[PDB]
């Protein structure tokens, strides 16, 4: 999806393997705020949210807590008590072609800062001046979606890297995204520590 | 809401659509200069024409901002940038008369051939017909013939359709609150509204003025020991208390004197630093010696080169089949996409180019972080200094010592530095006082000090006034000579080259002071000097967002251009030129002494 309309896809009621993640060599970004990814996998959640959209190479610093920028403050706005982890990878090979790939957008402008957590899709004019806008594009009044441009010929600052935040939370309904518990081979006829579903 | 908002809205609008179609036009002329087929032709002009619109578009809605109203010195800066006029405020009939003129002089000289009469059936272009001819012929009137030839054909064309161009070019001028064309190029290094740091447009005159007077006693013993070498040379032709004949200088024009170091060396049987069969014995490809300039760039601080650098440049000649530019261009595309395009052979010649261009695509990486419409130099003469200062520091024996071009028991003594300083001393130096004199000449054209019916009379003046060259013949007011030049027949800026001379040796003492250099100016290198890298990235991180003044006192600590660093890298030569002067006359006479 585009910045601007971010997809959110809940995950529920299955075990989450993140060591599967952590350990691929594919993302440029796995950096976790609040948690830390080696206990990830023993840890239980009760719902995890997967937020995903493309953006820019030098756009990926922007996604953190207490950050400033177009992202942040236009497009994906996160509170600054968030647990979870962002991962970001390049994707020049598939969100790049030689005319321009301009199927992502951005939200450049807006009055006022997003909420966390936020999904801003409207397309209204923006009132940059006293002038309404009336509803034309001319002077004064932007468009607040605009289009990026991706050549695989650009630089690593403004190639698309496809970023996804999955955002942990607890609440007081019972937790159901756990982390794999694993198991060892069963000994028999000798006086050890057994620990059988808890 | 209030103005300053509205403007900071509509420059990131600007920025951001303007980044993407300065992209596709950048990415089209490189497609054309990698490959001239039709069709990439075809695209670069429809991109030009495009970003040309969208550019006027732009320029029209950025008008209607007043500049009072905004206090954020960036802000202003691109306000003040898109709101020039140009051409546009011209009339329509007039703009085009200048385009098509500007067009018709770009085909006169590009296609312009001349040959001898009685033997018209084939001739030789300027380049490079005639520039072989200029740059290694003995032969007197040959040289007399060739270009006494060049400037009655391009002068007697060209003479009308300059009297055209002044007169259009101080139309459009007045018309947009300037006092002439000159004016206009002389705005390029105005500062206003910083405290301290202002710089007028009329200062500059001054300034230059006040730096020739210094640079004249060195030119003075430099033109002394060259008419000696060419007295030598040509025994009659050449005077003891006159000029230099025009045509011997080396080039078409005299704007270098590099090519007379054959004749005016002071140790002939001495060997050069020639490191170019060294590189020959040991196979060393374009990709090595531009992954060795890297290196030079890594060892004084600065950041090593993209992946998009390696992979999109064309380092090496493509072929037969496949025709390109062959000249050696840095190419700032856009987005973060640096390339270099040059047919990079195995010489030193290409390999200070290559260290030279390297140099432009690091000053392009640094001001990438600002505006787009602020992503350039602060002047034009920072833009090309700081690829002249990577030439300077190559070039170096010590440089070559410690990459292995050159052998570490090469003696480096007192003789081999006279030639080398000689030789740059008649390729930098030489250059100012032909530089200054056109520019001069060209600002009391556009400022009506000389009338139309007085160009050449005054022209020849200046120049055995201040080059110290005289013509061979007398020339009338059919000639148009100075219109043979490159630059100033497409509409180019001159004086860049006369404060990137300057600027180059300033920044020479800077960085060599920062890396605690101990001995002569010109026996410096900048490598291993994380320092003196990080003293240059401070001023290169800039850009065109702070003035130029500012820059300076960044780097040198000082407001102002100076000279004394230029005579400091020629003090030894200085001295060794004075006492070689002893015997002969010092100085020229305006007269018509040696011939005309
Ligand atoms: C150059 O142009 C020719 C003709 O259009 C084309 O066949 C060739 O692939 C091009 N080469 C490059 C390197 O672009
Ligand atoms: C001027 O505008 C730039 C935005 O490009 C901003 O970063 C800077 O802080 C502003 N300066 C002042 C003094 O307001
Ligand atoms: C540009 O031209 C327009 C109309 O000719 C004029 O109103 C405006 O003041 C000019 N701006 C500058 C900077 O010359
Ligand atoms: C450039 O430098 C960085 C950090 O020093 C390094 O990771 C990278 O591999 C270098 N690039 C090349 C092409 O060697
Ligand atoms: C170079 O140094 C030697 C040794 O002092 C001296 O004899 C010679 O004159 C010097 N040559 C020049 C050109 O300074
Ligand atoms: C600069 O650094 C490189 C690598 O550290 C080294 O090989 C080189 O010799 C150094 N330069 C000098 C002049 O010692």
């Amino acid at each position: 999806a585009s910045v601007y309309a971010w997809n959110r896809k809940r995950i529920s009621n299955c075990v989450a393997d993140y060591s599967v993640l952590y350990n691929s060599a594919s993302f440029s970004t796995f950096k976790c705020y609040g948690v830390s990814p080696t206990k990830l996998n023993d840890l239980c959640f009760t719902n995890v949210y997967a937020d995903s959209f493309v953006i820019r190479g030098d756009e990926v610093r922007q996604i953190a807590p207490g950050q400033t920028g177009k992202i942040a403050d236009y497009n994906y706005k996160l509170p600054d008590d968030f647990t979870g982890c962002v991962i970001a990878w390049n994707s020049n090979n598939l969100d790049s072609k030689v005319g321009g790939n301009y199927n992502y957008r951005y939200r450049l402008f807006r009055k006022s800062n997003l909420k966390p957590f936020e999904r801003d899709i409207s397309t209204e004019i923006y009132q940059a001046g006293s002038t309404p806008c009336n509803g034309v594009q001319g002077f004064n009044c932007y468009f607040p979606l605009q289009s990026y441009g991706f050549q695989p010929t650009n630089g690593v600052g403004y190639q698309p890297y496809r970023v996804v935040v999955l955002s942990f939370e607890l609440l007081h309904a019972p937790a159901t995204v756990c982390g794999p518990k694993k198991s060892t081979n069963l000994v028999k006829n000798k006086c050890v520590n057994f620990n059988f579903n808890g | 809401s209030t103005i300053e908002e509205q403007a900071k809205t509509f420059l990131d609008k600007f920025n951001h659509e303007a980044e993407d179609l300065f992209y596709q036009s950048s990415l089209a002329s490189w497609n054309y200069n990698t490959n001239i087929t039709e069709e990439n032709v075809q695209n670069m002009n429809n991109a030009g024409d495009k970003w040309s619109a969208f550019l006027k578009e732009q320029s029209t809605l950025a008008q209607m901002y007043p500049l009072q109203e905004i206090q954020n010195l960036t802000v202003k800066l691109q306000l003040q940038a898109l709101q020039q006029n140009g051409s546009s405020v011209l009339s329509e009939d007039k703009s085009k008369r200048l385009n098509t003129i500007l067009n018709t002089m770009s085909t006169i000289y590009s296609t312009g051939k001349v040959c001898n009469p009685d033997n018209p059936q084939e001739c030789l272009l300027l380049e490079p017909g005639l520039n072989e001819i200029m740059a290694n012929s003995l032969d007197y009137n040959e040289r007399l013939w060739a270009w006494e030839s060049w400037r009655s054909e391009v002068g007697k064309q060209l003479r009308p359709l300059y009297e055209e161009y002044v007169v259009l070019k101080n139309e459009m001028a007045r018309a947009n609150h300037y006092e002439d064309y000159g004016d206009y190029w002389r705005g390029d290094y105005e500062v206003n509204g910083v405290d301290g740091y202002d710089y007028s447009r009329g200062q500059l005159i001054e300034d230059v003025e006040h730096t020739f007077e210094e640079i004249k006693p060195l030119y003075e013993h430099l033109h002394a020991y060259v008419r000696a070498k060419l007295m030598n040379a040509y025994p009659s032709y050449i005077s003891p208390i006159g000029c230099l004949p025009a045509h011997l200088l080396g080039d078409m024009w005299g704007r270098f004197w590099t090519n007379l170091y054959s004749l005016t060396v002071p140790f002939g049987q001495k060997p050069n630093i020639d490191v170019t069969d060294a590189m020959v014995d040991q196979a060393w490809d374009a990709q090595r010696i531009f992954k060795e300039a890297e290196k030079f760039f890594v060892s004084v601080g600065l950041p090593n080169m993209t992946q998009g650098f390696w992979e999109n440049s064309m380092l090496t000649d493509p072929g037969n089949v496949q025709k390109a530019v062959c000249h050696p261009t840095a190419w700032d595309l856009g987005k973060g996409d640096f390339r270099i395009l040059m047919c990079t052979k195995v010489t030193m010649d290409d390999f200070l180019t290559a260290h030279h261009e390297m140099g432009h695509i690091q000053y392009d990486m640094a001001y990438a972080a600002q505006p787009f419409l602020l992503r350039n130099g602060a002047n034009e003469g920072f833009h090309e200094a700081v690829g002249e200062i990577m030439s300077l520091s190559a070039a170096t024996p010590k440089h070559l010592k410690s990459i292995g071009l050159l052998s570490p028991d090469f003696q480096e003594d007192n003789e081999t530095e006279i030639n080398f300083l000689l030789k740059q001393a008649l390729t930098i130096v030489g250059t100012l006082p032909f530089t200054y004199m056109l520019e001069k000449w060209r600002w009391m054209v556009f400022k009506g000090e000389i009338p139309k019916d007085q160009w050449m009379k005054k022209w020849w003046e200046m120049k055995r006034e201040i080059v110290g060259v005289v013509e061979p013949v007398p020339h009338d007011e059919t000639y148009c000579d100075p219109a043979s030049l490159f630059h100033v027949s497409n509409d180019y800026s001159f004086i860049r080259y006369y404060t990137r001379t300057l600027y180059q040796f300033q920044f020479q003492e800077a960085l060599c002071q920062a890396a605690k250099h101990e001995g002569p100016l010109h026996k410096c290198d900048i490598s291993n000097s994380t320092e003196a890298g990080q003293k240059l990235f401070n001023m290169l991180r800039l850009g065109k967002s702070e003035p130029w003044t500012l820059a300076l006192e960044n780097v040198v600590g000082a407001k102002n251009m100076n000279v004394r660093p230029l005579l400091n890298y020629f003090e030894p030569l200085f001295t060794w030129l004075k006492d070689q002067n002893k015997n002969s006359f010092v100085g020229w006479s305006t007269d018509w002494s040696p011939y005309a």
